[PDB]
């Protein structure tokens, strides 16, 4: 039951993050404006390519 | 030297929706991305994914009912650990149904 | 040839200190008490969390006690009269300062418990205001000690 | 500039100088140790008592405060309201009757007789470490520790205030602030120093300039400093601290007065000048 | 008994009070003419020099040590009672 | 002779000062409490 | 007692832990943090103790004591 | 009960108020927003 | 001569001075704290804006401590009844000045923390009026010091 809780809560959190979205005219892609450290951008893009 | 605020920058991440379904999860695993509402003038209910969010609220309600039922009956929870055990499928919908 | 009625003022100061301190402690404790009573009937969870100022209120009486005990230790039949008025001033002064400290503590405690009985995130700030206010009693005791020893 | 480490030490040390206690400091350290050994076992315990939870979040602050309180309390010679004769008394007042020079009038008379350090063979010098323990009976201990803590608080506060103001150089240089340094910051330091640097050096000079053989005509503790504030030149009671003190303070007063227009008459006229050049 | 948690508090109380009484007894065994004010006398020690001035400090330290022993006995009792449950 | 003069002057000045102290005390005692007073 | 030797001992010890210590500290993330931490601690303690000692040098007015303590000090000091 | 607990809390808050009022007022200034990166740090929430 | 009854002016002066400083500080603290506790339930994040008048509320107590300690240092009977008058008068002066300051501080705190509900700008004028009342209090301490030192 605990892991069911954490899965469901996180998934709610994912939907919350997805609420913040580029409402484009036609794009099926999304362009999000986010603040992020310049320190870790190498790990950022490593994660993205993963 | 001294301590100052760490350096930050803006970034436009271009991202298909299917790729987003995993990019959000990994940016949460990382825990180092601040977001912003790109179109804040739109109401929260006019974001047309509240059907899924309402479903999630129902899931929480059912799980809370289970929690109270077990607590009355004195049934413990294991609660070992393993926090990062996190997929992001659509089959979870049918599972919780 | 000793001054007549020299020891009178020392005992009068010893009395005045504790009476005024006890008066103000009573008023402040009563105000905080009625506040916490109303806000326990309205919020029956954080009562013993906000009873700490009520317990704290009598440190003013403790200050008055310390001043009175010091005056008594320095008090004797053979009073030169150069300590009589030092003792009167010290006792009267610590007493009245403690009196005002207790009254203000009561007012702020009542207002704070009523504010926090429903949304208590401001408890840290309210104890901050209270402990800031507390300085007057220590001021009283310190000035009394300086005068008595003088 | 986030000053957090500087706070990490300047706040426990200030709280410890305030809280000069040994037993209480060791008690706080013991509680911190009990919380450290059982960190996870207390994490398993729910943090229902919010005061206890914010105490847990302040475990390291409490341990630092306890250790600094132990140090400070050790060095005041106030350990449970008592003084310790660790070293020798350093005074060597061996004779009863002589060095005081009375016959046998004690008990029935001659109860309390003031020693003078000016007398030979009664003062072997300052204590090696910590407050003089012989004061545990002296009633003038109260006045002397009053003066000590006064001078102490003044010096500590002056130095810490100076450093806190001085830290703004980097704030200015990083954000290209000539206006907030040339006629801003620097005049502030000039004003504050011209007021209080003199005070600290007078206090230090007083600590050793005059001894017991000059005590009865020596100056007071601080009255002449206020007399400097009075714009006054007495002619009675002048055991003047050093040659030309009057000349130095006369001009230090004007130097302090010279800092009035700064921060007030340099920003506007300069920015208006650059504005009119910018139109 | 006497409360489980209250017994935990009691064992910690004894854990500090025992060492406090030990230190008190230690300084009442030093007795370098410091705590004259803590002597019940009336011009009894002004004669024959500084004699009989040490045994009474030893009696006070004996009181402190018997108090510490009673505290340790009660602590052992509380230990047995917390191990009982 | 100036036992009586000093006594009288001290009496008058102390009376005036005490009245000032008690009028200030009354002023601080009984002013309004700054509360919204919505939820009874 | 000596008037400048123990002062020099204390100053040398605090200065040593102040200026020789930082290079002894490993060059890690907590290098500068712990360096300024110990430096501030050392200078604060040094200022404190220095004022403590220097306050008691060349006293002006002397202290007092009771007659019973005078006898009891004569026979035990 | 007294000279440890309440005196320590009083001196704690007195020194903290002094520190905030003076040290940060001398050079620390301005306002800002705290970085709040989306995270799974809500393990129990 | 030195008549009997010399030593009452300064001692009662310091007593009354610090009594009145305590009165003013306590009243200001009580009222401003009540206003802050009442306001802060709506808009929480202004604890840092409202704490400023609280901190300035201690100027009266600081002034009373400084002047009282000065008078205590200068308290003595080695003068023929000249400077005792000065001590009484300076004590009363600083005390009633502290009462003035405390009243102004309390009502100013209430006013600012009432007006802070809507407009974010009010903290500037709040700090300004605080600086004004602090100027008044500083004038008070300066007169007390010039009298006491003389």
């Amino acid at each position: 039951i605990r892991v069911w809780f954490i899965k469901v809560r996180k998934m709610k959190a994912i939907y919350h993050t997805l609420n913040l979205c580029n409402i484009d005219v036609t794009q099926k892609c999304l362009i999000a404006e986010v603040w992020c450290p310049v320190t870790d951008l190498d790990s950022i893009q490593f994660a993205l390519r993963r | 030297e001294l301590f100052r605020s760490e350096e930050m920058t803006l970034a436009q991440l271009f991202l298909q929706s299917e790729a987003a379904y995993c990019c959000v999860s990994e940016l949460g695993e990382l825990g180092k991305v601040q977001f912003r509402d790109l179109n804040p003038d739109v109401n929260v209910f006019q974001r047309k994914f509240v059907n899924e969010v309402r479903r999630c609220e129902e899931m929480d309600r059912k799980l809370r009912f289970v929690e109270k039922e077990i607590r009355k009956a004195n049934i413990p929870i294991m609660d070992t650990g393993e926090n990062p055990e996190v997929p992001f499928p659509r089959d979870m919908i049918d599972l919780e149904a | 040839n000793n001054p007549e009625y020299s020891s009178f003022f020392g005992v009068m100061g010893a009395s005045s200190a504790m009476v005024f301190s006890a008066m103000g402690a009573a008023y402040g404790t009563a105000k905080s008490g009625t506040g916490i009573a109303a806000m326990s009937v309205m919020r029956p969870e954080l009562i013993m969390k906000s009873i700490i100022p009520v317990v704290m209120a009598g440190i003013i009486a403790i200050y008055g006690l310390v001043v009175a005990v010091l005056i008594a230790n320095s008090l004797t039949d053979g009073i030169t009269l150069y300590r009589s008025f030092l003792q009167l001033g010290a006792g009267l002064s610590v007493g009245l300062s403690g009196l005002a400290a207790g009254f203000a503590i009561g007012i702020v405690g009542d207002a704070g418990v009523r504010g926090t009985a429903q949304q208590p995130r401001l408890f840290v700030g309210m104890i901050l205001i209270l402990i800031f206010a507390e300085v007057l009693g220590l001021y009283g005791l310190i000035v009394a000690l300086i005068l008595s020893t003088k | 500039i986030n000053p957090a480490p500087y706070t990490v030490i300047t706040f426990p040390f200030l709280f410890a100088v305030m809280f000069g206690d040994f037993g209480h400091g060791i008690l706080m350290t013991l509680f911190a140790v009990w919380m450290v050994l059982r960190e996870s076992r207390i994490l398993s315990q729910k943090h229902e008592n919010e005061m206890f939870s914010m105490v847990f979040s302040g475990r390291y602050i409490i341990l630092l405060m306890g250790l600094f309180s132990i140090y400070t309390g050790l060095i005041y010679n106030d350990c449970f309201s008592k003084s310790l004769n660790i070293f020798g008394s350093s005074w060597s007042v061996r004779p009863m009757f002589t060095q005081g020079n009375w016959t046998e009038e004690t008990l029935l008379g001659s109860s309390v007789l003031q020693l003078n350090p000016a007398i030979p063979g009664v003062f072997g010098g300052p204590y090696p470490f910590g407050i003089d323990p012989i004061w545990n009976i002296a009633t003038n201990k109260l006045t002397f520790l009053n003066s000590f803590k006064m001078k102490m608080s003044v010096i500590l506060g002056i130095i810490h205030m100076l450093f806190g103001v001085s830290l703004s150089l980097f704030n200015h240089i990083y954000f290209k602030k000539p206006l907030n340094i040339y006629f801003g910051f620097i005049p502030e330091i000039i004003f504050m120093s011209s007021l209080f640097g003199y005070l600290v050096i007078l206090i230090f000079y007083k600590w050793t300039a005059y001894d017991a053989h000059s005590s009865r005509n020596a100056p007071s503790l601080l009255i002449h400093f206020i007399n400097m504030f009075l714009f006054s030149y007495p002619e009675s009671g002048n055991a003047m601290l050093y040659s030309g003190q009057k000349g130095i303070q006369c001009f230090l007063i004007v130097v302090a007065m010279l800092c009035v227009p700064w921060m007030l008459l340099f920003k506007p006229l300069i920015l208006r000048h650059q504005y009119l050049r910018k139109k | 008994c006497c409360g489980p948690k209250l017994a935990a508090c009691g064992i910690v109380l004894s854990a500090w009070g025992v060492i406090m009484l030990i230190m008190l007894g230690i300084f009442f065994n030093v007795h370098s003419a410091v705590l004259i004010e803590d002597v019940p006398f009336t011009e009894k020690d002004f004669e024959n020099g500084p004699q009989n001035i040490y045994n009474l400090y030893e009696q006070v330290s004996y009181n402190c040590f018997i108090a510490a022993g009673l505290y340790l006995l009660l602590g052992g009792f509380s230990f047995c009672q917390v191990r009982l449950n | 002779l100036e036992y009586s003069v000093v006594f009288n002057l001290v009496l008058w000045i102390m009376i005036g000062l005490a009245l000032a102290v008690i009028i200030t005390s009354y002023n601080i005692w009984n002013m309004d409490p700054g509360y919204d007073s919505i939820i009874y | 007692h000596s008037f400048a030797l123990p002062v020099i001992i204390f100053t040398t010890f605090w200065g040593l832990i102040g200026i020789a210590g930082p290079w002894f500290v490993p060059k890690g993330p907590n290098r500068g943090v712990i360096i300024t931490m110990l430096v501030a601690t050392a200078v604060c303690c040094y200022l404190f103790w220095l004022i403590a000692i220097l306050a008691q040098l060349n006293p002006l007015f002397g202290p007092q004591l009771k007659n019973e303590t005078i006898w009891y000090v004569r026979f035990l000091w | 009960a007294i000279l440890l607990i309440m005196e320590g809390l009083s001196a704690f808050l007195h020194a903290l108020r002094l520190h905030w009022v003076e040290f940060q007022n001398k050079f620390y200034t301005g306002t800002g927003f705290k970085f709040l990166p989306f995270s799974f740090e809500h393990i129990r929430e």
